[PDB]
Formats: C-alpha cells, structure tokens, sequence
C-alpha cells in the first residue's frame, strides 16, 4: 500500500468570484478519476442560496405595466433571477428595495441587513424614469440544491396563491464553471506523482474550499453505501 | 339572441419538452428529445459545455 | 328564460366559487386551472350554463372586456 494521500495544497481567489485551487500529491491516473467525479458532483450537488419571489407594489401579474418605469414587469424578473445573494446562518429571508424619482436601480439599493450578503452591489436592477416614480418590492430567498420551475413548486405547496405575489424558476447552484488541469510536480523527489488544479467561476455566494471539501464529504456518503453489501 | 358578451385573455408561458420541433435556417429541421444534467454534455479544455 | 352572469352558481364547489367575483367573473392576474370557472352564466330551470377553463390547460388570466345590446345594463367591473 503505497499510496500518498492528496491534500488540497494550495487556494487562490485569483478573482472575487473566479477562483484557482490546486491537489497534490496525487497517484497515476487518480487525478483524471478525482478529476472527472468532483467536477460532476460540484455542477449538481454544490447547495445553493437563491431567490425565487416577488412581491410589488401593486401590479397583478407577470405581464403588467408599471408607472414611470424603463422595462415591463417580467423584464424585471429576469434580472431578479439574474442576481444572487449569500445568506448568513440563515433557511430564507425577505428584501425589500426602494427608490423613488428618475434614476437607475442597482443591488446596492435593497435594503441589505449584516446577516445577508450581495455579491454584486453593482448589479443592474429595472429604472425609474419619472419625478414621482417610485418601487417598493419585496423578495424572497432560499436554500436548496439544483433547479426547480415555478410551475412544480406551486403544485407542491398546494396553498392558496395570493394575488401579487409572482413565481419565478428557482437555480441555486452557487457556481457553474469547471475547468482542472492535471500535472507532474516534484513530490518523493522523484516522478509519477501528479499534480492536480481546478479553477472554477461563481456567483460568489460560496468559498471555494468549502465547496471542494463540502463536494469531497457528499461524495464519500455514496461512497460509502458500496461496503454495504 | 344575445345582448351581452365578456371576452377573456388567458397568457401561458411554455419550456422545451421533448418532441419540439426544432429548425435551423439551412433546412436542417428536428425535433428535440432530451434534457441532460448539464455534467454530462461534451465540454472543452477549457470548461465550456456545449 | 335568458341567461345572467352569477356567483349564485348552482352545487359548485366553494374554492372555485372563491376565484370569481362576487359578479361572478374571475379576477385579472388570477391563476386557473383546468375546469376552474371563468365566467358564471346560468340557465333556468336553474343550471351552471356557465365557461370552464379547457381539460388540460392551465394559464393565467389577464383581460375582460364587456359588450351589451342597447337597453341593457352594466355590471360593476364592466
């Protein structure tokens, strides 16, 4: 039993959301079995904070207008699916944001607590454009894993739908870029021990060691079924 | 016969489901049949799936 | 014996009963279903002559316009 067990050597946030990390050392053809396995486990099972709720100021429907606004309802729902937060400690929650007059509308402008997180402030949010314009919405957000349309989830919940309140399509997962690289480096001074590198773009909504070790640990739990045979 | 007439809109929102008919300009028709879990599909050296 | 738009529709269940008016129209931004009511006409003698979303369908609901002969008279949401 000669094998050296890998460890995850080395992390870099080469950018806020794209992210660079390294395994080592690695024995011969492990790092393409690793390699191939943690990349499709981390695209499904990475757990996601997401958003899926709207609640207006008085529109009716996806398909209505607003009063001194740049975009139509459903545009702004697209965008809302578009942005991503990070949640502390936290199942769900609700936002609230509110601006008033001609300008425009940007992440940065919800009413953020310290327990939440926004990833990208500068995120473009739907404009105002009139002098008495003004938006106040409200928003939910929660945890899950994968992906689920609105359509599915109201038949599941099976309570009364209020009206105002529009469904959009849940995508949590907090990451969806996987490129690794396998090479040689010098471990036992000597060679056919492998180096292995992932790098990886995210919302941000997660550190990328804590996704590499979360995915490792989901992994070993089906792993594990297999000795009980 | 009748003195009096309600007219309704009802809007649906439709996805891709298997069978849809598909085109591409150069007379290249077909109809779709799968939904892959996004690991599966071939990807690039540089971690792009198609 | 003419027909008129009613919520007095007869043995139907509550729930769809709930998603109309009390004119007996659902409301805009409603979400229906298959079966769900839409407009609740009935007949003398008195019967739920009334239009039912189609099996198999499910949308929502934004739009009423309302159209009259002369000498006849308007409903609240008209």
């Amino acid at each position: 039993t000669e094998f050296l067990k890998p460890r995850l050597v080395d992390i870099e946030q080469v950018s806020s959301t794209h992210a660079k990390v390294t395994l080592e050392p690695l024995e011969r053809g492990f790092g393409h079995t690793l390699g191939n396995a943690l990349r499709r486990i981390l695209l499904s099972s990475m757990p996601g904070c997401a958003v899926t709720e709207v609640e207006i100021d008085g529109v009716l429907h996806e398909y209505s207008t607003k009063e001194g606004v740049q975009e139509d309802i459903l545009e702004i729902l697209l965008n809302l699916k578009g942005l991503a937060v990070r949640v502390q400690g936290k199942d769900e929650v609700i936002l609230t944001l509110n601006k008033s007059g001609i300008g425009p509308v940007t992440a940065a402008d919800i009413t953020h607590d310290g327990d939440v997180e926004i990833v990208k402030p500068q995120h473009v949010i739907c404009h105002l454009t009139d002098e008495n314009a003004s938006i106040s919405m409200r928003i939910k957000v929660q945890r899950g894993r994968g992906y689920v349309p609105a359509s599915t989830r109201i038949h599941s919940e099976e309570d009364e739908r209020p009206i105002g309140r529009l469904l959009v399509d849940a995508c949590y997962s907090p990451v969806e870029r996987i490129a690794y690289n396998v090479e040689a480096a010098r471990v036992e001074q000597r060679t056919d021990l492998d180096k292995l590198v992932i790098e990886m773009e995210t919302n941000g909504t997660i550190d990328p060691e804590e996704a590499i070790r979360r995915a490792a640990t989901i992994l070993a739990e089906q792993l594990e079924a297999f000795v009980d045979l | 016969g009748v003195l009096k007439i309600v007219k309704v809109y009802l809007a649906v929102k439709r996805r891709i489901q298997p069978g849809d008919k598909m085109a591409g300009r150069h007379g290249n028709k077909g109809v779709i049949s799968k939904i892959n879990p996004i690991e599966d599909m071939p990807y690039d050296e540089n971690g792009t799936p198609v | 014996g003419p027909e008129e738009i009613t919520a007095d529709i007869p043995n139907v269940g509550e729930a769809a009963l709930s998603k109309l008016d009390e004119s007996g129209i659902v409301y805009i931004g409603a979400e229906v279903t298959g079966g769900d009511i839409l407009v609740g006409k009935v007949t003398p003698k008195v019967k739920d002559s009334s239009l039912r979303v189609p099996n198999g369908v499910s949308g929502t609901v934004i739009d009423v316009q309302v159209f009259t002969r002369d000498g006849v008279e308007k409903d609240k949401r008209a």
